[PDB]
């Protein structure tokens, strides 16, 4: 019996804090339920802990919003792939909108417009005169994004003019690069796939919050981290992480490669104060078993995909959260 | 004061649920809940037919022993019967209809003490080491008798009924097996309020479908 | 609540772990004697070495560019509390006037090799020479040009290069500046970033940045940072990239007012080489001493005005050197 | 079987920065464990305070855990052939500091006798008679033990200074040392002695960290069984 390293473990923590300087003003029954469990290893914890983290230990900051945050600097999150597909249970999420939108990236459009013809939303607030001018953006169409994500995927380095300009061939198209190498050369530890031009951030309607992709291969299997320079933990980060789920099965299918884990790096990771007592409510909800994605396996080539290719299946859920501004 | 039976024996459930098959007219924007998962069995036999990551589990935790926490355990049962002072094992109580639904070759479940609840059967039936009881009293009676580690309940959907309505389980080792089958017996919808969920497990794939383990604790007793 | 047997749901829940042999890459159960022998390892070196000892056991095989062969683990993440000590390993010996002299060379936004021979700094060298740059495809650059690299793209992002002798001046992007002054005018800003990934010139650079980008954090007059890395040589490269990192971290604070307080270093495709795993069997079993403390000239106001003598290093108590490449 | 440190639970606590040389080597300084020795300087710490050190010092001598006294006792009681030892020693249990007569000296009027703790101290020349029930005295090394048979406490902890800290060592009676190094230098007359690295390891190593501009960590030897 090795009792006597009990009491070094005590002395190692001599310096730890006291309850006054933890930071903000959290009551204990505020996270009963969370704070009951013993074992909390279903991987929807890697995502609830970071949020309870932020709420505990978290920094009051002002941001660009004016609605004020809670934040933290530098997290890691890792999801195993082989073993479940990531969708948040603690409350519901639809998967359309942020597939079409990972197909218009693909295409490398830059067409606001399209995606609202499908009744996908996400990026309007982004597209409006007066956000455009707001942006300096006077002569620039409702609508017409920018050099964002799509365009520096597929054309990075060209001279932006218009949405509907045809690009072919001009600017580099890494996405093609990036899938050659996954192909041809497995081992390289620069298969990167970059949005954040530094040349372009000006003419985006916003600088993308997704700064890169890297990706490893080892043994048939395909493995993505995606950098996010700013995460919005309530709203944002969820649909990210299913994003990037979805994006390492496409690129692993069409590689012939089984998908392994994706590895989200946060950045400034925040939690919005308008959100904070739908949080508290969703911490204190126990996951379900996630459910899994099912890609048409015809699909060889990442272009063919359309959004009648995925299928998400045994998705079990709690109710749908609004992550309200007033409630 | 005094202790009730299922601490003292340290009694426990062990299950694996899936999703039942009734036709939802809304698979669009369905309720889910706990009770989502209550599928037991079908025609006598496992909805899903077989899953070796629950039966690994099942089997790993239905035969774990620790035997340097044994004597504070037999000194609890002994003091608890005015009592006092090979290798050491688990007990397991399954009914009837479970018994048989175990293929041959792995009867009886190894490394472990069988007992079965039957009526119409005596231990004249079976060729097996097995120990055959036909009140849930009696079993109560055995453990008092049997040097043993812990004491699981598996099954089937009636003796699963009993044990908790008479209050004799300490803790649900649930597995919740994420997919839809076909059944005709469940387990009974859990109160929130005499059991808690205080552990669940990371989440696996086996077998085509996702699955992962709970554990639900006695709530202490009130409310 | 108090419980016992909740003891034994830790033993279910670990029901399926592995229990093979060869732990995949053939190590002896006392090649980390001393490394396993320790109860309590909190000293932030570990950071570093149990990422290395983690590769070791489970890193995976695999070839690279080189030949040389490496276990390899993607995605880790190591922080180091700037405010409290200067991370400058102390299991090996590590020499700092080198990287102080490359960081220096950076912010001149140079990419001129000849200037860091000229004061026997040779840390790009061998990825100047014709031979190198030949074996880039890169037949029309002169020896030790090393393209539009690092200093190239910190201070003049999108401007067309031409050789390492050009002028630059007000061409491209100024990243330094810029984040330097949103660092002092906008600092609860989610854009503080460095970028020298830059896609349209990586295929003239002597060789793609391993250090992709750094992004910045400003709270209660504090700096932190994070650097994240694509590729990473765990026993030769890593050691020097803290280092370099951290002591840029403290030219940024100070040039904005600002304490430092955390440099996060975030690896990507993190290897140990075959021919370093001897070398690092020995500095596993070795215990780190206190790290040692970073002091810059407090006159210097401007990142542009940092020269070499503006640097030191105090109290570096350290094992002794180990020369990793000695294959085995 | 059962030998007096083991028993007992007697452990040493200390801080030890480093040495200036006059002597400026003829070659790149080399570093080991023996680095970090410095004791005390004109008859105080060489570094003048150290408040985390200190912070550290009060919370490891002063920490108890009554839970796990029995098992202390049973340990030593039958050890000494005898039983056991309505005020068993004020009522709350405590650890045992000893330490010596400069030592003693050093030490603020406001911070004597070490508040919490059964202080002791090693005089040859001091007279009992002059110091209060609580604060005792010892005539000799050899009579620490039979104090510590008479009386409560969780655990005996060596506090200073180098003599004291020496015969200790020698005298095998050590279990752990509890390491505080200072890393940084100044001037010191009186040292800590040559950890011999065959009798003892280093088991632990503390986070790193900065007080009255000095980095200093925390690390534990433990006696090895050789
Ligand atoms: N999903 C899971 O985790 C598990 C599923 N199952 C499934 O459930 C099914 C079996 O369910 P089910 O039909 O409920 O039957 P059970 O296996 O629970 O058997 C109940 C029957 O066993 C006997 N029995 C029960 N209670 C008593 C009592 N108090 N005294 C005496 N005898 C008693 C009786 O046997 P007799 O008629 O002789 O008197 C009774 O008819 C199978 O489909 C099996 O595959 C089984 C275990 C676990
Ligand atoms: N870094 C650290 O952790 C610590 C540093 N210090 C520093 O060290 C200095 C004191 O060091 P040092 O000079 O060694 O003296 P000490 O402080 O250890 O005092 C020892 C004294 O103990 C007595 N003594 C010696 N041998 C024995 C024995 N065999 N049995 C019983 N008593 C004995 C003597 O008392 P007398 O002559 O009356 O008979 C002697 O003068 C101070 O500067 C102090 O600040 C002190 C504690 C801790
Ligand atoms: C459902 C199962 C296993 N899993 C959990 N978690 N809980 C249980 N109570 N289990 O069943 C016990 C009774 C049926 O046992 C078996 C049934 C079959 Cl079909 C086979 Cl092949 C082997 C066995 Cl041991
Ligand atoms: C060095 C110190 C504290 N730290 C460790 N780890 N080990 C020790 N043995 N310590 O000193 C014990 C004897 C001196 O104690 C004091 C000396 C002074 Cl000067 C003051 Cl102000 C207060 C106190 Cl309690
Ligand atoms: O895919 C996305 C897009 C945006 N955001 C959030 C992060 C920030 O709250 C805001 C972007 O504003 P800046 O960080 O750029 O200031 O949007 C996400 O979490 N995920
Ligand atoms: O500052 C540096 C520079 C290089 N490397 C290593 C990483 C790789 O081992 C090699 C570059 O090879 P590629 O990854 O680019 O192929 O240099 C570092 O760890 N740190």
């Amino acid at each position: 019996d090795d009792d006597e390293e009990e009491d070094d473990f005590v002395y190692f923590n001599f310096n730890k804090e006291k309850e006054e300087k933890n930071k903000n003003s959290i009551h204990p029954n505020d996270f009963q339920i969370y704070n009951s469990l013993k074992y909390k290893y279903h991987p929807e914890y890697q995502y609830l802990n970071i949020i309870y983290d932020i709420m505990m230990n978290g920094n009051k900051q002002s941001d660009r919003t004016g609605v004020g945050v809670l934040s933290k600097f530098g997290y890691i999150m890792k999801f195993d792939l082989s073993q479940y597909f990531p969708l948040l249970t603690t409350k519901k999420l639809f998967l359309r909108g942020i597939i079409e939108e990972l197909l218009w990236f693909i295409r490398g459009e830059t067409n606001g417009n399209t995606l609202l013809n499908k009744n996908v939303r996400i990026w309007e607030a982004n597209g409006t005169r007066e956000f455009l001018d707001n942006r300096k953006l006077f002569h620039r169409e409702v609508n017409d994004l920018g050099p964002i994500y799509g365009f520096q995927w597929r054309h990075f380095g060209a001279e932006y003019t218009n949405m509907y300009d045809n690009y072919e061939n001009k600017g580099v198209d890494q996405l093609k690069n990036i899938i050659n190498l996954i192909k041809n050369d497995p081992t390289s530890r620069r298969i990167l796939l970059c949005a954040w031009n530094v040349k372009d951030l000006d003419q985006m309607a916003l600088p993308p919050c997704h700064i890169l992709c890297q990706f490893y291969v080892f043994d048939g299997k395909l493995s993505c981290i995606m950098y996010q320079r700013s995460c919005d933990l309530g709203l944002g980060v969820p649909f990210n992480i299913a994003s990037y789920s979805i994006f390492t099965h496409m690129i692993a299918q069409v590689c012939n490669l089984q998908p392994a884990q994706f590895i989200h790096v946060l950045g400034n990771a925040h939690v919005y104060n308008n959100h904070i007592d739908s949080l508290k409510i969703q911490l204190n909800r126990i996951p379900y078993p996630f459910p899994t994605l099912k890609l048409n396996p015809d699909i060889k080539n990442i272009e063919d995909f359309t959004i009648s290719d995925f299928t998400i299946q045994n998705y079990v859920h709690h109710e749908k959260i609004s992550m309200d501004m007033a409630a | 004061m005094m202790e009730q039976v299922c601490d003292v024996f340290d009694i426990y459930a062990i299950c694996a649920c899936c999703k039942v098959e009734s036709k939802n007219e809304g698979k669009k924007n369905e309720v889910f809940n706990n009770y989502t998962f209550r599928g037991l069995g079908n025609k006598g036999v496992l909805p899903w037919k077989c899953n070796s990551l629950d039966m690994k589990y099942f089997c790993a935790v239905t035969t774990y022993v620790n035997e340097s926490k044994y004597e504070k355990l037999k000194y609890k049962r002994c003091k608890y019967l005015n009592k006092e002072t090979k290798k050491l094992q688990n007990v397991v109580v399954m009914g009837r209809t479970s018994w048989e639904s175990i293929p041959k070759k792995f009867k009886p479940l190894s490394n472990r003490i069988n007992v079965i609840l039957s009526r119409t059967l005596k231990k004249e039936d079976f060729d097996e080491d097995v120990y055959i009881i036909n009140k849930v009293e009696d079993l109560i009676v055995l453990l008092g008798k049997l040097n043993y580690y812990k004491c699981f309940i598996i099954g089937g959907s009636v003796v699963y009924q009993e044990f908790l309505e008479k209050k004799l389980i300490k803790k649900i080792y649930f597995t919740r097996i994420n997919s839809t089958y076909e059944c005709d017996v469940f387990f009974p919808e859990i109160n929130e309020n005499e059991y808690q969920i205080i552990s669940v497990s990371d989440v696996y794939t086996s077998n085509n479908t996702t699955l992962d383990f709970i554990i639900y604790k006695k709530t202490n007793n009130k409310m």
